[PDB]
């Protein structure tokens, strides 16, 4: 069902799938705090904590432009907890901007 | 080289759940302080229609003071709603079912959270009744006695008693109210205690983690993430097969289940 579409997608379009799917979780977890909903907030902040784990931790740092993405990303990870720490969707706001960079300029990237 | 591998990985791993549980722990803490800054306020209105009562001389008993009185019995029952309905994943958190249990200890439920990988790293949390029966006057023994309890509020019984009549006259019924505000106070601030414990621990793991990874970890502040994040964007456009080189390495199985 989408388990298709993770086995026929390239490795580009997974590391896309992966931001979107960031970009998803922390966008829920904003309107679970605006709805006082802490459960929700937090299952949904860990979610997108652990894709910019698996981000991370998939970075090839022998690959220069890894390093600037590993910094940004173990910002986004204090971040994203910090949000959870604090009920904060102002950084939500903020962390969703970095995410839809890297989702935007990636999605040009894999273009060929 | 396995050996390394296979240590680091436990490591990791283990930082990682106890990072989950102690937020998860976290997020149910929330909870709890969150139905109660509602009770407090609650019990604030309380509080502002029994001085309004006090003012027997020119409130009539069966019309004003039962009216007060009315909206008090419907505050007192929202009071009561907040306790029985507050739940993280279907733990009532403020009934009583995880109060301490002086009289029977074996009793007693604890709401557990395991916030290190390794044995005896727990923190044990309990939490009082919030209800409306079980905040007021107490006794020596934590008990509430008759017409001590915020659920034994009668503000029309001011019209007929002064109000330094036992039990029943304005000053007794105010204390009902002011040691309920204080009970709900105090509650919250030992709440705030555990979530104050939980952030620095998981704080600490995520520095464990980093420390572990050889993370860069000096963006520390809005401003230089904002400028970070203009420079990485610009360099995977810029560079767009070392950028798929650098990231593009997961496996679909591990996507998966991410996306769940």
């Amino acid at each position: 069902y989408q388990q298709n579409s993770v086995n026929t997608a390239t490795p580009g379009e997974l590391t896309l799938m992966l931001y979107n799917g960031c970009l998803k979780f922390i966008r829920l977890a904003a309107q679970a705090i605006e709805n006082d909903d802490m459960e929700r907030k937090n299952e949904n902040l860990i979610k997108a904590q652990n894709i910019i784990q698996e981000l991370n931790f998939t970075l090839n740092r022998n690959i220069e432009l890894s390093a600037s993405m590993g910094a940004m990303y173990d910002y986004m990870y204090r971040r994203l907890v910090q949000a959870n720490i604090k009920n904060d969707t102002g950084m939500l706001a903020e962390v969703e901007g970095y995410v839809t960079d890297f989702r935007d300029a990636w999605k040009q990237a894999i273009q060929s | 080289g396995l050996a390394i591998s296979e240590k680091m990985r436990g490591q990791i791993r283990g930082l990682e759940m106890a990072s989950k549980n102690s937020q998860d722990g976290i997020s149910l803490i929330q909870t709890a302080e969150g139905a109660l800054t509602e009770t407090h306020a609650i019990l604030q209105r309380v509080r502002e229609l029994v001085v309004q009562a006090g003012n027997t001389g020119t409130q009539d008993k069966a019309t004003d003071l039962q009216s007060i009185q009315d909206e008090i019995s419907a505050l007192t029952d929202e009071i009561d709603g907040i306790s029985n309905r507050t739940e993280f994943n279907g733990k009532k958190l403020l009934d009583g079912t995880y109060k301490v249990d002086t009289a029977t200890p074996a009793n007693q439920k604890n709401l557990v959270f395991q916030i290190g990988a390794n044995a005896t790293q727990q923190i044990s949390v309990n939490i009082e009744d919030m209800g409306a029966d079980a905040l007021g006057i107490k006794e020596a023994d934590g008990s509430i006695a008759a017409l001590h309890s915020v659920n034994d509020l009668d503000v029309t019984k001011f019209a007929d008693n002064a109000a330094d009549t036992a039990d029943i006259g304005f000053d007794a019924q105010l204390k009902v109210v002011d040691e309920a505000i204080n009970q709900v106070s105090s509650q919250r601030a030992k709440l705030g205690a555990v979530q104050n414990r939980l952030e620095h621990t998981i704080n600490n793991l995520s520095a464990s983690g980093e420390n572990l990874t050889a993370a860069e970890s000096r963006i520390r502040d809005v401003d230089m993430a904002k400028e970070m994040s203009e420079f990485t964007k610009n360099n995977i456009l810029s560079q767009a097969s070392q950028a798929m080189l650098a990231q593009a390495n997961q496996q679909p199985q591990n996507v998966l289940q991410l996306l769940r």
